[PDB]
């Protein structure tokens, strides 16, 4: 999967602002948040997320349709390296498994059940 | 700072209204 985060932000600074970021604040782990390519819903203001590690995938959900102009007949999907994390995972979960080397989390969304269609 | 913070506590009466356990 491909991110305009890592494109603009180069990956030394990003490791940088990872190792700081996740020394100050216990228990929340850093991820991004970008809508996916050719997805047709409103898009995110934010990336930058602090989130705690104890929280579900199934309540990030409702934290991110909360963000997000998204109408009852659209349907959302998130993605961790091209797969729908499971709704009972915890953020945590996520973060040990997946965290890429810059010490930070990707995850996109899509109304599309399937990376970019 | 460029990171926003998500807590529980926006969804800890949700999930109560709607009946988790």
């Amino acid at each position: 999967m491909k991110f305009v985060y890592k494109e603009e932000h180069p990956f030394e600074k990003r490791r940088s602002e990872g190792e700081k970021i996740r020394k100050k604040y216990p228990d929340r782990v850093p991820v991004i948040v970008e809508k996916a390519p050719k997805a047709r819903i409103g898009d995110l203001d934010k990336k930058k997320y602090l989130v705690p590690s104890d929280l579900t995938v199934g309540q990030f959900y409702f934290l991110i349709r909360k963000r997000i102009h998204l109408r009852a007949e659209d349907a959302l999907f998130f993605f961790v390296n091209n797969v729908i994390p499971p709704t009972s995972a915890t953020m945590g979960q996520l973060y040990q498994e997946h965290h890429e080397e810059d010490f930070f989390l990707y995850i996109a969304y899509s109304d599309e059940s399937v990376y970019g269609l | 700072d460029d990171f926003e913070l998500l807590d529980q506590s926006e969804l800890d009466q949700i999930e109560s209204e709607l009946g988790l356990t």
